[PDB]
């Protein structure tokens, strides 16, 4: 399973 | 001896649509999840058999954080170029490289993560798990961002639990092909290139994992000078192939010996011809 | 920050002329992801050739397996055309049975 | 996929108090707290994602992931600590999980209780009358009227700055010719109430 | 921070209402939430910049969201129904999902069958007590909001042209005039207490307001009483020496 975290840069 | 890695690759096209993100799946050398923004209803898609006897709930989730990656990752694109002062006519890449590695004691050895900008290292995540290393100014810019979002904390926490229990999950569902390591088919070949001068080709066939190594021997010393050592290569059908070749007097072809190294052989193998 | 590939034309199981088997193309170590494939059968183009999903490298550069089905036969000449931004002109590398 | 935490907490002005929340779920990846006031913006006040204490001020956040429980402490309690607490639950992705709340009560410490009930007149005598029940302690209760007609609302706390003086306070007000301050409370109040004609 | 329009509304069954969500510049991440008396926000929609990312927790196809530009947004209930009645919360994190969020102060929406039992207040300032100021030196000024419905009040207490936070207690809820009814009217109390030689002072003016939320000049109104329209209603008193 991913990574359930999405962080823009 | 045990590893679960995911590969990202953002992709910024000015012109030629909405910005690519495609995501890969791996436990160890087997791929078994790939996602594709490309698509006309973009889903996450299985790419081993051991995968497949996964639930709906799985599917909808992995196309869910994927969904939600495609469009960080067109942010992500747009505020880098910002960053760097680039044109807006660039085609830029952001690649991201994480996961978590096993020993055989089946417990968490280590856990990483590596982000790119253009095959140049820009954030990676330090040893601790807790604190950033950015390549330049810009990736600090980033870093600040990934500290008030609490990147770090929810990463370390995911590569500690969820990543090594998903890990031992796939490790286990898929025991027969992942636990089994296939050793190589092996073979030497004589092709004359001369009068006196022939060349010596040791083959390593159908091996799994992919890590291996091929040596020539003179009569005890190694070769690496006149070693042409070809890059290991997939098969195709999940498996590798690898060759090790050296040119050699007519007559001493004899006194040559190749050794082959795998995890799928009890001992290390000897061939000569 | 661009590079170069390396390519590598041959065949999944050691080749034997009129036995079946699969053609691979395997193009590795380029910068960026944009690469034109093609295999080709005596200059003509191998219609249903198919690809594995854009990977890459610990020192960031992709990699793709490009394959197709072909059955070996003593005459017919097998190749790989490769197109990227680090190429000037298309590089053809011929299919080699000993290698 | 849900979280448990109780109803209701009551403290005393500069007292501390523990609002617990257990959570239950497959995939914790934060456990968040937030205040808020009735009609108002839910404030946020502290993250855990790893187990362990986070600070900020009077406020204090505990996790343990094990036994997935958390827990808010806060810390010099004041009569604008009188809110609704929420623990929430990340569990990846986007959609967080709120619990139903914790609604604290903050008692006032009331240094010199002077009971009384008051009289108060309109400027257009006209509509009606009002009584105001004053200066008692924060362990007094106030409930609702027998008649039907007579109108009473909940105490609450005022803060004269200026002095450093805090006061409950209790309106009772109804339309009838009937009514006064004698009558005007049908609960449980102090003896030493001021009553004057 | 986060601002969130209108503040409250009261709409008629069968008709359609827009809310607006103004989140924090620079936000990527928006949230809309709907929150039930006694029970905390319930996720409705997910917005990352103009992408709307999830609208699982949204009830029916009559409500819609957007975003067109990654900053504004606004939510539609097309056709209202009594079960929409709720506080409806934005919310907005800087970077993504998994952060600290800020909310709108919300709106209060309130479905009704019609609008006839909309009524703004009456309100009355009461004098204090001169057994109060010869007892504890303090003056208490009580404020009376009477009559109106619905729950969509906002009262202040202004001093000498400017609102003040000092010795003033509103009630938490306001309280019902006649409890055993479905369409009962409520009413609210507030007090101001000041020191007795503030309110000895003439020149000291007290003006108790009350901002009530109910129909705009669209709504239908065909009855003989005064549109009961957003409105302040005030009562007010001059300070007496005595």
């Amino acid at each position: 399973l991913p990574f359930d975290k999405s962080t823009v840069m | 001896s045990h590893s679960m890695r995911y590969f990202y690759t953002a992709m910024s096209r000015p012109g030629r649509g909405e910005p690519r993100f495609i995501a890969v799946g791996y436990v160890d050398d087997t791929q078994f999840v790939r996602f594709d923004s490309d698509a006309a209803s973009p889903r996450t898609e299985p790419r081993a058999p051991w995968i497949e006897q996964e639930g709906p709930e799985y599917w909808d989730r992995n196309t869910q954080i994927f969904k939600t990656n495609t469009q960080t990752y067109r942010e992500s694109l747009r505020n880098l170029r910002g960053y760097y002062n680039q044109s807006e006519a660039g085609s830029h890449i952001i690649q991201r490289m994480y996961g978590c590695d096993l020993g055989p004691d089946g417990r968490l050895l280590r856990g990483h993560d590596q982000s790119a900008y253009d095959g140049k290292d820009y954030i990676a995540l330090n040893e601790d798990l807790s604190s950033w290393t950015a390549a330049d100014t810009a990736a600090q810019i980033t870093q600040r961002k990934w500290e008030a979002a609490r990147v770090a904390e929810q990463l370390r926490a995911y590569l500690e639990g969820l990543c090594v229990e998903w890990l031992r999950r796939y490790l286990e569902n898929g025991k027969e092909t992942l636990q089994r390591a296939d050793p190589p088919k092996t073979h030497v070949t004589h092709h004359p290139v001369s009068d006196h001068e022939a060349t010596l080709r040791c083959w390593a066939l159908g091996f799994y994992p992919a890590e291996i190594t091929l040596t020539w021997q003179r009569d005890g010393e190694d070769q690496t000078q006149d070693t042409e050592l070809v890059e290991t290569r997939p098969a195709g059908d999940r498996t590798f192939q690898k060759w090790a070749a050296v040119v050699v007097p007519s007559g001493e072809e004899q006194r040559y010996t190749c050794h082959v190294q795998h995890e799928g052989l009890p001992k290390p193998l000897t061939l000569r011809w | 920050i661009q590079r170069t590939p390396k390519i590598q034309v041959y065949s999944r199981h050691p080749a034997e002329n009129g036995k079946s088997n699969f053609l691979n193309c395997y193009v590795s170590g380029f910068h960026p992801s944009d690469i034109e494939v093609d295999l080709l059968k005596n200059g003509e183009r191998i219609e249903k050739v198919e690809h594995s999903d854009l990977s890459f490298s610990k020192d960031w550069s992709f990699y793709l397996l490009y394959y197709t089905e072909f059955t070996p036969t003593e005459k017919d000449e097998y190749a790989c055309r490769v197109n990227h931004v680090t190429l000037s002109q298309p590089k053809i590398v011929k299919w080699d049975r000993d290698m | 996929q849900s979280l448990e935490q109780p109803s209701e907490v009551t403290a005393v002005e500069g007292a501390i108090v523990q609002i617990n929340c257990t959570y239950q779920t497959s995939g914790f990846y934060g456990l968040s707290w937030y205040q808020q006031h009735d009609g108002g913006a839910p404030t946020f006040l502290s993250y855990n994602a790893l187990d362990g204490l986070e600070e900020t001020g009077r406020f204090s956040s505990f996790l343990s992931r094990s036994d997935s429980y958390g827990y808010l402490l806060l810390q010099e309690l004041q009569m604008k600590d009188s809110a609704s607490y929420f623990c929430a639950v990340d569990t990846g992705g986007f959609k967080t999980i709120f619990g139903a709340g914790t609604r604290l009560f903050v008692k006032a410490n009331i240094q010199n209780p002077d009971p009384a009930v008051y009289q108060l007149r309109d400027s257009k005598s006209s509509d009606k009358s009002v009584c105001l029940f004053t200066d008692f302690d924060s362990q007094t209760n106030v409930s609702q009227s027998k008649d039907s007609d007579v109108y009473i609302t909940d105490k609450c706390v005022l803060d004269m700055r200026s002095m450093d003086f805090k006061s409950n306070s209790a309106v009772a007000w109804s339309n009838k010719s009937d009514f006064a301050c004698a009558n005007a409370f049908n609960n449980s109040i102090i003896p030493e109430d001021t009553f004057f004609p | 921070g986060v601002s969130q329009s209108p503040r409250y509304k009261v709409a008629k069954r069968g008709q359609d209402v827009a809310l607006r969500c103004d989140p924090i510049s620079g936000h990527v991440s928006l949230f809309w939430y709907q929150q039930a008396l006694g029970q905390g926000p319930e996720f409705l929609t997910y917005f990352q910049n103009e992408a709307q990312l999830d609208k699982s927790g949204l009830p029916s196809d009559r409500f819609f969201a957007e975003r067109p530009e990654g900053s504004v947004s606004t939510l539609k209930i097309q056709r209202t129904q009594q079960e929409d009645s709720a506080v409806y919360l934005c919310a907005s994190s800087p970077t993504g999902g998994q952060e600290t969020q800020y909310f709108g102060p919300g709106t209060r929406l309130l479905v009704l069958e019609d609008l006839k039992n909309v009524f703004p207040p009456e309100v009355a300032v009461f004098e204090p007590s001169e057994a109060e100021i010869s007892h504890t030196q303090k003056a208490t000024l009580v404020c009376l909001a009477t009559g109106f419905y619905p729950d969509h009040v906002e009262l202040s207490w202004w001093v000498n042209g400017k609102e003040v936070h000092s010795g003033v207690c509103t009630d938490p809820q306001p309280l019902k005039e006649q409890p055993a009814l479905n369409d009962s009217r409520y009413a609210l109390s507030s007090r101001l207490r000041v020191s007795a030689t503030f309110w000895q002072n003439p020149r000291n003016h007290f003006r108790c307001q009350v901002q009530f939320y109910g129909l705009s000049e669209n709504d239908e109104w065909t009855q003989d009483r005064a549109k009961p329209v957003t409105q302040i209603v005030s009562a007010e008193a001059w300070g007496r020496a005595d």
